[PDB]
């Protein structure tokens, strides 16, 4: 993921040297962020940038020749916010105050024209700045569209979604085209589908006279795109996780690497004690940290005492790292409390109870017992009514009878908001009621792939293992350790497409499925021998390869990967992707590594408190 | 060519001196202007010359003076364009547009690929739902946009809203419009109402009247805004069962909060009913 | 250590404090690697014409040259004596990026340019002109050929060679130039 950073970085800095002389520079706060990780403001400092500006809290001066913005262009908000700056600025400014604007990698008419419609932006300097996916992490492409969850899904704007075809498209026309794309549900299909459309655009621009066609060859060094649609899976957005990197999100919530405690210190997997601990289980991490206070203390405070230089210099040059790990060791103790304060509390340990015995087809209200205590300790908002969501969801649908009495939970949880998060609720389908019309799980054959079915876990769970008690939470050899025996649907239904061997241990669950796995271990291309479960998830089927006479060329080229010839593969999840996921994602590209490169895509990282927050981060 | 065009059957002689002074496309135009094309491209090829305007001018001949359906026509145009891969098909479906033939521009203009052109033909056509689908297909948001204004601003609000309801995607992104008037959670309900009344969104309708609830100043602005936003769940009591008996809570649960700041002095409000008996 | 330096700077991405370290202690061949990186077109040109280097310009330039290859050219032409051959062939590797016509006429410029201030009878310099010339001789193929034709035969050296190239394009019309030209 990190190789697209120089990309972003080019093209940000590109635009800023066009600017001549000194400068001040407008950024977007929701923009900021991402654009923090590309750049850092001495970088933009280097070209230039005086004073930093924001456009939210009106921002302005008059201290520089050139005032340059950067936003998104996808609302009006920043178009309006930036001609308020420029208005004010004019009025103020005592030279010649020339302005530049930076806009997506297609500006669009709608955002020039409101622009233009100010009447001080007709001598503005306004062109393209075409950053997408930006490397949050090594292993994670993400277009840090933050609100795609929520508008994608509560008014179903699929702005996102044309963002993300439009992200890939930027990426794959640079790498080769993908030879096969594949997805499942609804947002999913349009993806695949607005990726077909774009590589004949691509074509026609020579057909249309504008641009020169392009050769649009397919990759030899990337397998395949697989993209899978948030609506396929509203179980495992449900769960809390359980590992550590799960604990800093699920307590404090982790954006932009930075987050809140110092901003002194950022943590990612450049860390050597993160790129250990994070991928931990909370049960174990507790006692890695202590592993690491104790190597750490022998190398730190010992060992390198009284000694010469002939043996001092080997803890030397290592010091600034222990210096450093005994700076992140205190932030990583300070993590493990928080979460010593729900384990000696029976707040965590009580959440999982219910998360495992529903995921093992418990009967719901047995559970509901374990939930009402965790509401009368007043945990935070998005643990209890992840509790009072998930239920339902993996019972394909209750009667109000039962419904009820998770339902006072949640108005009693959030206070008269309850309102606005039932709305958002039911509108991002997280909640399943019988008597809803749409409370309907997809039968075998039975004409599924409609909007209004829903995926059949009652019936997956036998056809996938999804149910795993064989967990390690030390050293794991499952996915299902992050929330200890979840084994998520949202992977399987990824796994089985990435691999022919994950394809033939996964379906081997009940008595009545394993007879197919002599045909699941023959899914060596595309869906073939997942049919059965395809069909009963939620949503239609996308399967189309690319055109062209070398197709089959590249075809053998990457199906013949090795390790010293490693293949990359791209995993795309469509309005947003959890922590869980992304750590069950590494666990199985760790395995599959000595082939294929296996790189995380998101339209953006979905905090595991951000879900169930919508209706108080816009309540606010 | 010359020999070619002297012939008694069909044909113009022309002398070196006359043949230098009419322009090289002009030995081509002598012939088109008389709808014959397949002579037209003879000359052309003799004299080394293009005959894409050659295609042009016979796929616009076919448009005005044919007799065909404009599918027949359409069909026997794109074959013969296919084969010179030039452009020609929008200067054929403008043609077509003017002739009336709206049918054959259609299809003309869907061997044009790039929505980016194809949008702005289609709108300059004043052909609805097609430019939309175009600018959606491609997933050009600034396209769907473009489409979406030209349409509210053309459109007597009915037609605007019922023509996006058609194309779901389109109609989402009207209401992105329409969630920032001003921006920064400056709703416009004027137009989220209209939009929401045509794909059914009752608990939307409420959600955009109950952010500005809490947005608002605390219960003072909120039991205003809440007890509006219950205007928009007056629907069927099926399926959003818990959603629609969800206004009533709100209110009680606001008014207690109210209740035991104005007697308990210290302020309930904006506490959860656990944290409230807590 | 300079390697210490790389290093640690890699690790957290301060390139920018790397960059005028790097100028300091003139490690030519990473300033030239980071600019590709980040494509600063300001900055390459300010190296190019304190340092130039013309046993990397060729290779550094490939990059340059899409963005606007004219200037490149009055950076080295004035590089004391400098050997025609680092300019001429650049544009081998630019037009095979490029179809449309408005890159062809931007094609012939920058040759045109290159070749009249060098002022080279140099075989290899007239060889490639003549190659990329008729390859890619946008749409005044005419006013193209006057100028060949005006520097002489010699230029050509290979009659077949110009042929081939000219004919394919265009047949009988253009033929009779070329023919008469040598």
């Amino acid at each position: 993921a990190e190789q697209v950073r120089d990309k972003a970085r080019k093209d940000l800095l590109h635009l800023l040297e066009g600017v001549r002389g000194k400068k001040n520079l407008v950024i977007e706060k929701d923009l900021a962020g991402p654009l923090g990780v590309i750049v850092k403001a001495s970088t933009l400092r280097d070209y230039g940038v005086d004073n930093f500006f924001f456009l939210e809290n009106k921002n302005t001066g008059t201290s520089q020749r050139n005032i340059v913005f950067i936003a998104r262009g996808e609302s009006v908000r920043n178009a309006h916010a930036i001609a308020a700056q420029i208005k004010r600025i004019q009025r103020e400014s005592q030279t010649s105050h020339d302005f530049h604007i930076f806009w997506v990698p297609r500006r669009t008419l709608f955002s020039d024209k409101v622009l233009e419609e100010a009447g001080v932006l007709g001598d503005a300097n306004i062109s393209e700045l075409p950053l997408y996916f930006f490397p949050l992490e090594r292993d994670v492409l993400s277009l840090e569209l933050n609100d795609s969850f929520r508008d994608l899904y509560l008014a179903k704007d699929p702005t996102p979604v044309f963002l993300l075809s439009r992200a890939l498209m930027g990426i794959q026309k640079k790498h080769g085209l993908f030879p096969r794309i594949i997805g499942k549900g609804e947002n999913a299909k349009r993806v695949a589908d607005l990726l077909s459309r774009m590589r004949q655009e691509l074509l026609a621009g020579e057909e249309a006279g504008e641009s020169d066609r392009a050769g649009l060859s397919p990759s030899t060094t990337i397998e395949s795109v697989i993209i899978i649609d948030r609506e396929v899976d509203f179980v495992t957005p449900l769960l809390t996780q359980l590992t550590y990197e799960g604990l800093i999100d699920e307590y404090f919530g982790i954006q932009n690497n930075q987050t809140d405690v110092k901003r002194k210190i950022q943590l990612d997997g450049s860390d050597s004690l993160y790129s250990q601990l994070r991928d931990a289980n909370f049960a174990i991490v507790g006692s890695l940290l202590n592993t690491v206070a104790r190597r750490l203390k022998s190398d730190y405070e010992s060992r390198h005492n009284t000694k010469t230089t002939a043996e001092l210099k080997e803890f030397v040059k290592k010091l600034p790292g222990y210096q450093a790990e005994q700076q992140s060791l205190k932030i990583h103790s300070n993590i493990a409390e928080e979460i010593i304060n729900y384990t000696r509390t029976e707040i965590f340990n009580k959440l999982l109870e219910v998360q495992q015995n529903l995921a093992a087809g418990a009967d719901p209200s047995s559970q509901f017992d374990s939930i009402e205590e965790l509401v009368a300790r007043d945990t935070p908002l998005p643990q209890v009514l992840r509790l009072l969501c998930l239920y339902s969801c993996i019972s394909g649908g209750i009667k109000t009878k039962e419904l009820d009495h998770f339902r006072r939970l949640v108005l009693q949880g959030y206070g008269h908001q309850h309102l606005l998060t039932l709305h958002n609720l039911e509108r991002l389908q997280m909640f399943l009621s019988k008597s809803s019309p749409l409370a309907s799980m997809i039968t075998m054959s039975g004409s599924s792939g409609g909007p209004d079915q829903k995926t059949n876990y009652t019936y997956l769970r036998k056809q996938l293992r999804l149910i795993v008690d064989e967990v390690n939470e030390q050293d794991p050899n499952d996915i299902a350790y992050v929330y200890s025996g979840y084994a998520p649907l949202s992977i399987r239904l990824v796994q089985c497409v990435l691999q022919k061997q994950y394809l033939l241990s996964i379906t081997k669950g009940s008595g009545t499925v394993i007879a197919a796995g002599p045909v699941a271990g023959g899914g060596a291309q595309g869906w073939k021998g997942f049919e059965e479960i395809v069909k009963h998830a939620r949503g239609p089927t996308f399967d189309e390869i690319q055109k062209g006479e070398d197709k089959a060329v590249k075809a053998r080229a990457l199906l013949s990967g090795s390790s010293g010839d490693k293949k990359t593969v791209f995993v795309v999840f469509v309005g947003g992707i959890t922590f869980t996921e992304i750590a069950a994602l590494r666990f199985i590209a760790k395995q599959e590594e000595a082939r294929r490169n296996i790189v995380i895509c998101t339209t953006s990282i979905i905090n595991g408190n951000r879900m169930m927050n919508a209706a108080i981060e816009t309540a606010t | 060519v010359l020999n070619a065009v002297r012939f008694y059957e069909v044909g113009l002689p022309l002398s070196y001196e006359q043949y230098q002074r009419l322009s090289p496309s002009g030995l081509i135009s002598r012939l088109l202007n008389r709808h014959e094309y397949l002579l037209a491209i003879r000359i052309a090829d003799h004299l080394r010359l293009p005959t894409d305007k050659i295609h042009v001018h016979w796929a616009s001949a076919k448009v005005r003076l044919g007799s065909e359906d404009d599918d027949t026509i359409c069909r026997k145009i794109v074959e013969k364009l296919s084969g010179k891969p030039g452009i020609s098909f929008e200067v054929i479906a403008r043609t077509a547009y003017e002739e009336g033939r709206t049918r054959l521009a259609t299809e003309l203009l869907n061997h044009e690929p790039r929505a980016g052109r194809q949008v702005p033909l289609l709108l300059s056509m004043e052909e609805d739902e097609l430019a939309l689908d175009k600018a959606i297909e491609s997933g050009d948001t600034d396209l769907i946009y473009f489409v979406i204004h030209q349409l509210r601003r053309k459109l007597p609000l009915a037609s605007f809203f019922r023509v996006v309801s058609s194309r779901p995607t389109a109609s989402a992104m009207v209401e992105a419009l329409a969630r920032n008037s001003d921006g920064d959670g400056n709703e416009d309900t004027a137009l989220l109402k209209d939009l929401y009344y045509q794909d059914d969104r009752r608990l939307d309708g409420a959600s955009v009247f109950i952010r500005e609830a809490l947005q608002q100043p605390e219960t003072r602005t909120a039991s205003d805004k809440l007890d509006l936003a219950a205007n928009l769940l007056q629907g069927n009591q099926k399926e959003h069962v818990f959603e629609l008996g969800a206004l009533k809570e709100a209110k009680m649960l606001l008014r207690m909060q109210e209740t035991f700041e104005r007697d308990l002095t210290d302020s309930f409000v904006g506490l959860s009913v656990n944290q409230t008996m807590f | 250590d300079r390697k210490t330096v790389y290093d640690v700077i890699g690790s957290h991405g301060r390139e920018e404090e790397l960059l005028y370290y790097a100028n300091a202690i003139n490690d030519y061949n990473y300033v030239l690697s980071y600019w590709v990186q980040r494509e600063r077109w300001t900055e390459a040109l300010k190296v190019l014409k304190k340092q130039t280097d013309p046993e990397v310009f060729y290779r550094y330039s490939s990059v340059l040259m899409t963005h606007a290859a004219t200037e490149l050219v009055e950076i080295l032409m004035r590089q004391s004596n400098l050997n025609p051959r680092n300019l001429i062939p650049a544009m081998l590797e630019y037009d095979r990026n490029y179809k449309g016509p408005l890159a062809q006429n931007q094609a012939v410029r920058y040759l045109l340019y290159v070749v009249n201030q060098l002022g080279s009878t140099d075989s290899a310099v007239h060889n490639t002109l003549v190659s990329i010339y008729a390859s890619h001789p946008s749409k005044d193929e005419s006013a193209l050929l006057e100028y060949l034709e005006s520097q002489g035969e010699e230029p050509n050296y290979d009659p077949d060679f110009a042929l081939r190239l000219c004919i394919q394009h265009r047949r009988v019309l253009s033929c009779a130039h070329i023919y008469t030209s040598m």
